DNA sequence: TGCGAAATTCCATGACA
DNA sequence: ATTGTCATGGAATTTCGCA
DNA sequence: TGCGAAATTCCATGACA
DNA sequence: ATTGTCATGGAATTTCGCA
């Protein structure tokens, strides 16, 4: 068997409803298995049409052999299928209610949504902006399991933005009894 | 004057006047007998008068000049007072063309990592398409990977929209771009400040600077054309089928595509090369760095038998960038102050102002 | 096709398959072992549909071609497989650029007398002046002797009052000029037919053809320019002056002013040349027909390296002369009927006209 | 003294009123004297104003040392004079009454006075557009007293225009009796 | 029959949309 | 059925003045 | 250790307004 | 304060298959 590469598999999500920002609800999520890289796209909707036109962007730079989706009805659409096989991309669903990536893209999904909540909380509308600075980040975060970054992984270089200062994420009292009172 | 030409006549000798011919006083003039024939020595203080009558005739140079000087006088060194004449010519000098070629061009060594310099430029008017009607090209400098993003307009504002879907992805070092407005801007000035990205312009109108990108536009419309034979100019949605085409197109001197020198292996697009599949992805990123550092740099070509390059303190003039009709092509002269390289200088321009420029946009004013 | 992989498989040599390699099967599919590792062997039947999937990637020449197709394949004499595609794909052949020059110029012989042949050419649209925007120049051949008239457009009516005008003074054998529609015009051939004037027209796009008129443009602008600095310009009022003035200037290597070449000597302006005051009329135009046949005459330059020259039969393509963005700049390929001279050929465009051409404006159709 | 030459010396004169062309009514004869080449020019007055204008363009062309006329008012005003003071051309006139040129200029002018007389009987008002092929006749004329025409004498050469059937220049029994009977 | 400098010739460069 | 040209100013070469 | 032909490399040409 | 580039297809050169 063949060692892991950059490419070989996309793990794909979406995240939301959220505030509204630019008018924009979700997040398109998708990480590359063997890397640990992530790119978003912010959508107006979990539609196999939004999934569509965001990866049609994603994959005019590069194609995965595999995306892996849980079970979401854009990700299972004959359409979402039409697409896929038009670029010589198989598709891969986990089990429905059981859904399963590898320790790397957990941790790293992880990441996102607590990045993401930690960020939201104070400007719950100002995140469609923010999008780029939090790839950068996520992007820019050493490995404990490898050596590296996965901006080093997929480009074989160090980055001219490193995130030496690795962050808390977790909230500080006042985030939190300010995020129970942003939703009440 | 009189002085000169009365010792004359008497015989004796002068310096510059041969004695072997015979000068003599005819209609109140003094003449001398030359074998083209009897020319009028006319006193010094009639020469410069006489020779810029000749030139204003028609804005002749120094041999057009002469011919028609020598068809009525002789004087020692005529030529010297024909070409002193002519460096003084305001006319002549910002409206005649050079005749020097530059110096061979430079060829700059290529950045050293993926994400050091960003070549960027506009491409457009195109014909609208989706309502879209210009082309924004970032080119990396190490890989010639290529990002393309279509614009109502080639502004800040789209610039700035594009980039900051770009550097989602890494920040690089330097941009590099011509002074077009979209770029000039201190919006942009700022913008990539906050992002710690330094702006590196080219010398003004001079698009071989931003050679790297200028290049890359080339190939971006050679191949939209292919696509577009026989159909409506519809090339909104082909920009990033084009993208996708040119980042894995191999260059035939290099033997690898830009997504190649970018990523060290192909994603999922036809025909991806398998030659590193039993490397792991260190293994695979070590041979990378290996690639890139031996990449083929071209050297600077031998120069013509006619350059000229640059020396500080030497009067020198500018092109007029976008000179109107019946007006001259060139500013008047200006001093160089430094030679930053064989190539660029950075010139004071009468006004007074600094201005960096490239040598094939000067011409070393003539005559002195 | 599987009829010739049956018998590699089985050990058997095949002309072109290298019988040191060994060839397998797996996966369903014909291997092979090269140094550079395994490539596929598909059938025969299969090459056709994989160069060209290789090719329309991004429409790319020989070598990315086959790098491509490399990454997977291997088979005999994948190249001519490739260039049999490059040659048969309509977009490829009128998109690209040529990268063969054209012959070395032609240096035609100096028409023999003034009045032979006149070259005729608009200048314009200039700022207007009086009302005017145009300038038809009329060059004689021999002389370089010059008229200039100020027109309101580049029309045959206008050309025809003018050339009324001037050839109140003589008539010339023929009138050459490019295909402008002031000179191609059924009123302008009937206007030279009732004098006994033969028109020649250029070669269309390609001035050079004109060039002892587009010259002297040159010159007449370059004046103009000069005399009108930190003025307005009115133009005009100019033309008179200008005329005489270039009718009137040397020319260093040939040492007369076009005046002197049509009259054999100087009127009353300033520097005259006085050398042939003591002859008759009669030896002075003895002496003009010497000078006349004496004149220097360039000769044809040397060829670039990779120069082509035209041979009947052989598929070419014209330019395209006004290019649509992002349309093809060439047109689709014809044959060369004759070969007029090495500059100039006689093509059937595949409507088919006959068009006379410049090579210039040709190219040689690649890949045969 | 040296012999005489083109440019020397140009012969001019004013002819007419005449029947209007193109409004015009005049016609500014000029000869070289050492050739006999003959240029014509259509005016709408015999005044320094059109003269001034129509030596313009001949001047443009070739500039005489001398020119001589008779005493016209257009040809002894100051105004002519600064132009010709201008110009470096010194001007001659030939005293009250008694007008004077050379033998070859007298029977050139002759030639041309007949010539337009002849033309312009039977279309009096067609003369403006006749004027070039009047000069083409006049200057391809063959010199009796020299071998050579004036075009051969300027140009050195022959003319591609070679009026090798010289014409009656008298009038028939048909143009002199409709002759009389167009001014009456 | 030879020197130093002036004169002349050579010729690449560039522009005629 | 048509086709480059020629002013320009440093450099290269030749000629000139004198001996 | 050398042949004929295929493969690869060389590189002038031209176009990025 | 900055700086040409690189796809292209015939030709030239090198390598390959075989002996
Ligand atoms: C307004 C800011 N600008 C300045 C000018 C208009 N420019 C430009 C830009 O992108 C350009 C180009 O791509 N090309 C094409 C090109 C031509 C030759 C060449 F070698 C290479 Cl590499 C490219 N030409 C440009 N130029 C027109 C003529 N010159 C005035 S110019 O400057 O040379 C140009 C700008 O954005
Ligand atoms: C409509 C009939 N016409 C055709 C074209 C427009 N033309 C023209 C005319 O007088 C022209 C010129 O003077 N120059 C200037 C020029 C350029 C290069 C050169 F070497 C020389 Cl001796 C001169 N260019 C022209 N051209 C624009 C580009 N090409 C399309 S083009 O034909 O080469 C041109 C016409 O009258
Ligand atoms: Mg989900
Ligand atoms: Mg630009
Ligand atoms: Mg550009
Ligand atoms: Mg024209
Ligand atoms: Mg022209
Ligand atoms: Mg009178
Ligand atoms: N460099
Ligand atoms: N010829
Ligand atoms: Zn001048
Ligand atoms: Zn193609």
């Amino acid at each position: 068997d063949r060692p892991q590469k950059p490419f070989d598999k996309f793990f794909i999500d979406y995240i939301g409803p959220l505030p509204p920002s630019q008018g924009y609800l979700y997040v398109l999520v998708v990480v590359d298995g063997m890397t640990g890289f992530t790119w978003l796209y912010p959508t107006k909707a979990p539609s196999t049409s939004a999934t569509v036109k965001s990866l049609n962007v994603l994959t005019s730079i590069a194609i995965p052999k595999v995306i892996h989706s849980d079970q979401g009805a854009a990700f299972t659409s004959s359409t979402f299928a039409e697409w896929a096989k038009e670029r010589g991309i198989h598709l891969e669903f986990s089990t429905p209610y059981h859904p399963q990536s590898s320790g790397k893209v957990e941790r790293k999904n992880s990441d996102i949504k607590r990045l993401l909540t930690k960020l939201l909380v104070g400007r719950p509308t100002k995140w469609y902006d923010l999008l780029p600075v939090v790839q950068l980040a996520l992007n820019n975060t050493y490995s404990p399991v490898l050596k590296y970054t996965p901006h080093q992984l997929l480009f074989g270089i160090d980055s001219n933005t490193p995130f030496a200062n690795q962050d808390t994420l977790d909230l500080t009292r006042e985030e939190e009894l300010s995020l129970l009172q942003e939703i009440r | 004057l009189d002085a000169e030409l009365d010792q004359l006549l008497q015989g004796h000798y002068i310096k510059g006047y041969p004695k072997q011919y015979t000068y003599f006083l005819e209609d109140g003039k003094v003449k001398v007998s030359r074998p083209e024939g009897v020319k009028i020595i006319p006193p010094q203080s009639d020469r410069q008068k006489i020779v810029l009558q000749a030139h204003n005739l028609a804005h002749t140079g120094r041999e057009a000049t002469l011919l028609k000087i020598a068809n009525l006088y002789w004087w020692p060194n005529m030529r010297k007072d024909v070409v002193k004449q002519l460096g003084r010519c305001q006319q002549c000098l910002i409206t005649n063309a050079s005749n020097k070629a530059s110096g061979p061009i430079l060829r700059p060594d290529r950045p050293q990592k993926p994400f050091d310099k960003f070549f960027i430029d506009y491409i457009g008017p195109l014909p609208p398409s989706q309502g879209y009607l210009y082309v924004l090209v970032v080119v990396d400098g190490m890989t010639g990977f290529t990002w393309l993003y279509p614009t109502k307009a080639p502004s800040t504002s789209a610039t700035v929209k594009s980039l900051n879907v770009l550097t989602s992805i890494a920040i690089p070092k330097v941009i590099h771009s011509d002074q077009g407005a979209a770029f000039t801007s201190s919006t942009f000035a700022e913008w990539a400040k906050e992002r710690g990205i330094h702006l590196e312009f080219s010398t003004p109108y001079h698009p071989q600077s931003s050679g790297k990108v200028e290049r890359k536009n080339s190939d971006i419309k050679r191949l939209l054309t292919k696509l577009l034979v026989g159909r409506p100019t519809k090339w909104y949605d082909l920009l990033p089928v084009v993208q996708l085409a040119l980042n894995n197109t191999y260059s035939p001197v290099l033997k690898y595509t830009p997504h190649q020198l970018l990523f060290g292996i192909d994603s999922n697009t036809p025909f991806a090369n398998q030659d590193t599949l039993d490397l792991t992805r260190e293994e695979e990123l070590s041979l990378l760095q290996e690639i890139r550092t031996s990449l083929y740099h071209p050297s600077t070509p031998p120069a013509s038998s006619r350059s000229w390059s640059p020396v500080v303190g030497q009067l020198v003039q500018e092109r007029v960038a976008r000179p109107a009709s019946l007006r001259p092509r060139w500013h008047k002269p200006s001093t160089v102050l430094k030679v930053l390289n064989p190539r660029t200088v950075v010139i004071l321009d009468h006004l007074g102002n600094n201005r960096t420029v490239s040598i094939d946009n000067l011409k070393p004013t003539s005559h002195q």
